[PDB]
C-alpha cells in the first residue's frame, strides 16, 4: 500500500476527500512508461511528463488526421458546414427563409426517370407545388445544387431536367461544375489552361453545347471553382478545449475541407435581398458580389510566408472573361487576403445570333439581356409578386380596365423612369419603364392574355481608355 | 353573472355592462421572402423512402442546433490505424453528431473508445505536472522504486 | 378555504369592491419632550406587542386619495 502512502504525503489530496482517484491514475501512469529512461528529478520530470506529451500527440493527432479527412466524413463535412455559412451570413430577420432537402445525386436523376412528365415529378412537388404552386405558399426563388457536376449524360439530362423545372417554377438552379468537367482531374491547373474556348468546342460536349442553345437554360446557372471553410486547428490560433491538435495538412490540398461555391453563390442572392428586397446585385466587388470573410491558412512556402488560396485557383481576369463568355459564374479571389469577388453571374444559355436586320440587329440585344442572370432574378420576383397578388383577386368584380390599374397602379413602385436617380432608388426600383398590353380571350370571356414588358436599368462592365499624349493641353 | 341593477322606473336607470366590441379586421399585405431550397447530399445514406414523401425542414439561425440533432448523422467508417506500429492496420469508428462542436476533435475523440482512453491518459498526466516540481521529496522515492522493484510491478497491474 | 372569494372575484358586481392595504399608524405615543400634556409628563411605555399601538383602518386612507 505505498501508492497510498504518496497519496496521504500529498497534503493537497490526502485524506479521501476528491480527485483521489483520478491522481492515483496518474502516478501508475507514469511509471509505465518510466522504464525507457530511468531518471529522478522532479523539474526534468516536469520536461518527462511533457516528453511524454509531445510523443502522445504525434500518437492522437496522426489519428485524428485519419479519423477526419475521409471521403464518407469529408464529403458529409463540406455539404453539412458549408450549410452553416449559408445560415450564419444571411440575416432571416430580413424576410428570408431556407428550405433543405435531402436528396442525393443519383436518387435525383432517377426521380426524373420515374415520372413521364417533370410536371410530375418528385423534385417537382418541392419545389413548384409545396411553394410557388400553393395558395398563400412562399414561393422558391432558386435551388442551391450541392453537386459536382461532370459533362457526362447522367449530369446533361438532369440539367436538361432542371432547365424545364427552373422555367416552371421561375426559379434558376445553381450548382457548380467540377475538376473533371473542364478535364484536368486536379484542379489547381486552371490557369494552365492556355485556351478554354477551344476545349468547349470538343465532341465529348455535345450535350452541353446542345444544353447552351436551349430555351429553359435560362434557369441554370453553374458557379465557381470551390471555396475554403475550416481553418485547420492550432494550439496557438484556433484551440481545442484540454488538448493541443496541430492539424497537420500534407501536400494534398484535398484535405482541406472545400465546401461548394453554390453555397457562396446563394449568399449574394440572399445579403442583396436582406438589403434592396430585390436581387440584381450579385456582380460586384463593391457592389454585392463580395464574398468576404473566407477563411485563410498561413504556413510556411519553400523560405517564404504565404497564404492558402481560399478558392483552388487564382483566376485572371482573361480566364474569368473567358468563362463568363462560355457561361459560368467564376470567383477571382482577392489575392492576398480573405476576400473573393463575382463580376459577371451569365447563366449557361448562349446569345443565338439573329440576322443583320432592323429588327435581328434589336432582338440579339433583346435576347442577350435573357441570359446574364441578374435579371431575371428580378423577373422571377415579377412571376412571384404576381402569382400571389393575383390569386387572391379569384372571385371579385372586375373589369378589364380594372385590371389595367391594378397592375399599372402595382408596377409603378417599382419604376424609376428616370435617366439618373440615386442609388437607392435605382436598386429599390429594380425597373425602369413597363408596359401592361390587357387583351381578351374570345369565345370563352373573360380571360386576359396581359403582357407586362418590364426594363431594367444597366450596370457598368468594360471601357476600353485609349491613352496618349497631347503635350500642350 | 348578473349586474346588480334596480328597480325600473320614470326616472333614468344607468348600468354598466361592457359591449362586445368592433374590430373591423385590418388588412396588412405581407411580402414574400426571398425562400431558397437547399438540396444535395446531407447524409451519409441513400434513403430508402421516394422522393415524393420526404419533407423539407426549414433552417434558420437559432433552429440550427436542433435540425443537425434531428438528422442522425451517423457517419460509420473504416479508417486506418495509427496508434501502434503497425501499417497495415485499420480501425472503425462511430460517429454521432448533435452538435457543430461535434465535428470538432474534443467530441470526435470522445466518442472514439480507443481515444477515450489517451485523453484519459493526458487528463492524468495534466494532474501529475501540478503537485510534481513542487515537492522535492517525489525523486526521494523514485530511487525507493527503483530500490524496491518487486512491490512497484505488484502494484503497476492494479 | 377561498372557494367563497375565488367565486366572489369572478362575479360580475365584484367591480365595485376594493380592499385595502395592511393597516397604518394614527397617534405617536406621548413623550414629556416631544409631544407633551398639560400639567403632567406622560411617558407612555410601549411594549414589545406592536398591538398597543393605535394601528388605523386604510380604508380611511385610501380615501383620502379619492377625494384629495
Amino acid at each position: 500500500g505505498s501508492l497510498l502512502d504518496e497519496i496521504m504525503a500529498q497534503t493537497r489530496i490526502a485524506p479521501s476527500e476528491e480527485g483521489y482517484d483520478i491522481a492515483k491514475k496518474g502516478v501508475a501512469a507514469f511509471i509505465e512508461n518510466l522504464m525507457g529512461s530511468q531518471h529522478s528529478a522532479e523539474p526534468v520530470n516536469k520536461s518527462l511528463v511533457d516528453q511524454m506529451l509531445v510523443e502522445l500527440d504525434k500518437k492522437i493527432s496522426a489519428q485524428m488526421d485519419e479519423i477526419l479527412h475521409n471521403s464518407q466524413f469529408q464529403a458529409m463535412e463540406s455539404a453539412w458546414r458549408g450549410l452553416k455559412l449559408f445560415v450564419d451570413r444571411t440575416d432571416f430577420r430580413e424576410n428570408n427563409k431556407v428550405e433543405i432537402l435531402h436528396v442525393t445525386k443519383d436518387e435525383l436523376l432517377e426521380d426524373f426517370e420515374f415520372a413521364p412528365e417533370t410536371a410530375q415529378s418528385g423534385l417537382y412537388k418541392h419545389v413548384y407545388s409545396a411553394g410557388y404552386g400553393q395558395f398563400g405558399g412562399e414561393p422558391v426563388g432558386a435551388i442551391i445544387g450541392n453537386y459536382a457536376f461532370t459533362p457526362s449524360t447522367p449530369d446533361m439530362k438532369l440539367l436538361q431536367y432542371m432547365g424545364a423545372l427552373g422555367a416552371m417554377a421561375h426559379a434558376p438552379f445553381i450548382s457548380s461544375v467540377g475538376p473533371e468537367f473542364f478535364g484536368i482531374d486536379s484542379f489547381e491547373e486552371l490557369p494552365n489552361i492556355k485556351d478554354l474556348k477551344s476545349t468547349f468546342e470538343s465532341p465529348k460536349y455535345t450535350k452541353w453545347r446542345s444544353l447552351r442553345e436551349s430555351e429553359d437554360a435560362r434557369y441554370l446557372g453553374l458557379t465557381a471553382p470551390r471555396f475554403l471553410l475550416r481553418v485547420p486547428y492550432d494550439p496557438i490560433e484556433n484551440p481545442v478545449k484540454s488538448f493541443n491538435y496541430a492539424e497537420n495538412v500534407s501536400a494534398s490540398h484535398e484535405h482541406y475541407l472545400w465546401g461548394n461555391t453554390a453555397f457562396a453563390f446563394a449568399t449574394r442572392l440572399t445579403d442583396s435581398f436582406a438589403k434592396y428586397r430585390w436581387c440584381p446585385n450579385i456582380i460586384g466587388p463593391q457592389s454585392g458580389g463580395a464574398v468576404e470573410d473566407l477563411p485563410v491558412h498561413v504556413f510556411e512556402s519553400m523560405g517564404a510566408l504565404q497564404s492558402k488560396i481560399p478558392t483552388e485557383v487564382l483566376i485572371t481576369d482573361r480566364k474569368e472573361f473567358e468563362l463568363a463568355e462560355e457561361g459560368f459564374i467564376a470567383l477571382t479571389m482577392r489575392k492576398g487576403s480573405d476576400n473573393a469577388a463575382f463580376f459577371s453571374a451569365n447563366s449557361i444559355q448562349k446569345p443565338k445570333v439573329f440576322p443583320n436586320t432592323k429588327e435581328g440587329k434589336e432582338a440579339e440585344t433583346n435576347y442577350k439581356l435573357g441570359t446574364q442572370l441578374p435579371y431575371m432574378m428580378i423577373i422571377n420576383r415579377l412571376a412571384h409578386y404576381v402569382k400571389v397578388l393575383q390569386r387572391e383577386q379569384i372571385g371579385a368584380w372586375k373589369e378589364r380596365q380594372d385590371l389595367e390599374r391594378e397592375l399599372n397602379s402595382w408596377i409603378k413602385q417599382y419604376v424609376a423612369d428616370q435617366e439618373n436617380p440615386p442609388a437607392d432608388v435605382r436598386s429599390r426600383r429594380p425597373l425602369r419603364a413597363a408596359r401592361i398590353e390587357v387583351m381578351d380571350v374570345e369565345g370563352n370571356p373573360g380571360w386576359y392574355q396581359v403582357s407586362l414588358s418590364v426594363r431594367p436599368h444597366f450596370k457598368y462592365m468594360g471601357a476600353n481608355f485609349e491613352l496618349s499624349l497631347v503635350g500642350r493641353l | 353573472s348578473k349586474e346588480g341593477s334596480v328597480a325600473p322606473k320614470e326616472r333614468i336607470n344607468i348600468k354598466y355592462i361592457p359591449a362586445t366590441g368592433d374590430a373591423q379586421a385590418e388588412v396588412a399585405e405581407v411580402e414574400l421572402p426571398l425562400k431558397t431550397l437547399v438540396v444535395g447530399d446531407f447524409k451519409g445514406h441513400a434513403e430508402q423512402t421516394p422522393l415524393e414523401e420526404r419533407a423539407t425542414v426549414t433552417v434558420d439561425k437559432n433552429n440550427f442546433e436542433a435540425v443537425m440533432r434531428e438528422s442522425e448523422l451517423k457517419i460509420t467508417a473504416t479508417v486506418k490505424n495509427k496508434l501502434t506500429d503497425d501499417e497495415n492496420a485499420e480501425l472503425p469508428v462511430e460517429l454521432n453528431f448533435k452538435s457543430l462542436a461535434d465535428f470538432a476533435p474534443d467530441a470526435v475523440a470522445s466518442q472514439v473508445p480507443e481515444l477515450k482512453k489517451l485523453i484519459e491518459l493526458r487528463e492524468a498526466l495534466v494532474a501529475l505536472k501540478g503537485p510534481l516540481g513542487n515537492i522535492p521529496a517525489f525523486r526521494e522515492r523514485l530511487q525507493s522504486l527503483l530500490n524496491s522493484e518487486e512491490s512497484r510491478e505488484k502494484l503497476l497491474a492494479e
